[PDB]
């Protein structure tokens, strides 16, 4: 799944 | 719980061993059980509930996707079994966060920068549900999230600058929301647009330091851009 | 156990995908179960087994020394209490691995490669008890795992080519607990070199696919010589 | 801690 950048770690 | 008998200053001690030590289910209980102590947090407590329980529902989510696409590849029961056991757990985290914002973080938060945060939270903890719901409550689920994302953004307009790096994360979180759960791609390329122009014409107003903390953020939003356009 | 209600098959098949999904913990709980079920092991069942197990235990050893770090450092309790913590996890693990061992997988290995794998595993949960012991029960626990590798490398010496993978583990294995554990660095050397320029001198006897595993256990033992020498 | 090489994974 190409996941989108999000607030925090990973 | 079980972290009734340790003393609310030992368990952050030891949330920030734990974050260390790289043992986010530690640092994810420890701060559960500060939490529970029942008094409010403070910005260096609300980041280390955030980051414990992100690290752990990362695992459950990358998890899931690869299980969930062998799944779909299949297509006897252990496949979905297993990913069902997977998503029931990522589930249980979800309904834990959000048990603790509603348990009682939101109601007690008065401050712009402690309520957004947990407010966003609450949205992303949703949209985490969100990602694994086939269900009659996903409607439900993603207007939890939607009604969450959008108290939050109200408050952080009406009461932060535009650099503020909490509201810049809300910014990202809701507008990859609006492209990849609510199916409104064009939504979600304005918001982060307009969030971005707003917070460049802001950056004149801050130190070194706070430039560095809001540019990282605002770099995010590029990504997602250069991947949306 | 927990997975006696799950058909032996079903449990190997899950061991697989919680192991494409990094679930190792959960891979670990799988293969226990497919263990308890009675049967012997194939030799790609011995190896699900040993990886989940040494992922398991990867991720507490390397928590154990960032704490027993900090705690060095450091000379109130919480430091040592969540080193304690994360320590009797960590014994509890390799206990568990112990118990398989004992009940009952090595008594019914009769195969070289079956049996010298297992009494591997012996000595390597062993050694990684000797790594966290300060008490009397210390010099055991090391007899222990010594006696667990020399039985090993009898039955390899004996029964194996130098070239065997196994046989190559192993020897890499024992020659670090010589290094480290048993702080015979000599003997650590000697095994390292011997086993390496034996192995070198029946590489001619291998296919490409043979001489691919062979080479780079063969590269892990250089590894170490040039860090010892 | 300078860890050694040891067979498998880390
Ligand atoms: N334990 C952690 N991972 C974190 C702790 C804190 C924090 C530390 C002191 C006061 C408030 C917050 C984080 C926020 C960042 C934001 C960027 N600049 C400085 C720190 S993150
Ligand atoms: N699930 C895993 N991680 C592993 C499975 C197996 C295995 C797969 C088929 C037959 C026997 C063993 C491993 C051994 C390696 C050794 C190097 N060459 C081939 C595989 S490892
Ligand atoms: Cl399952
Ligand atoms: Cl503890
Ligand atoms: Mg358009
Ligand atoms: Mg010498």
């Amino acid at each position: 799944k190409l996941m989108f950048k999000t607030e925090g770690p990973d | 719980g079980a972290m009734g008998s340790m003393e609310r200053a030992s368990l952050i001690q030891k949330a920030k061993l734990a974050e260390q030590a790289e043992r986010y289910e530690d640092m994810a209980a420890f701060m559960k059980g500060a939490v529970e102590k029942g008094e409010e947090l403070s910005c260096e407590e609300r980041n280390l509930l955030s980051v414990a329980y992100k690290n752990v529902v990362g695992g459950q989510r990358a998890a899931w996707r690869v299980l969930s696409s062998i799944e779909q590849k299949s297509n006897g029961p252990e496949v979905r079994e297993y990913r069902e056991k997977v998503e029931t757990e990522l589930q249980g985290v979800c309904d834990t966060v959000l048990g603790l914002l509603d348990s009682h973080l939101i109601k007690e938060a008065g401050d712009a920068e402690s309520r957004v945060f947990y407010l966003k939270m609450k949205g992303d903890y949703y949209r985490y549900l969100a990602e694994v719901a086939t269900g009659d409550d996903k409607k439900r689920i993603i207007d939890s999230a939607r009604s969450a994302y959008q108290e939050a953004m109200d408050i952080s307009k009406k009461e932060m600058p535009p650099t503020n790096p909490i509201r810049l994360g809300l910014a990202l979180n809701f507008s990859v929301f609006h492209y990849e759960i609510a199916n409104s791609p064009e939504e979600a390329i304005s918001l982060a647009k307009t969030t971005f122009d707003e917070a460049m014409a802001d950056l004149h107003t801050l130190s070194e330091d706070s430039y560095k903390d809001s540019t990282l953020i605002m770099q995010l939003l590029r990504d997602n851009l250069t991947l949306w356009t």
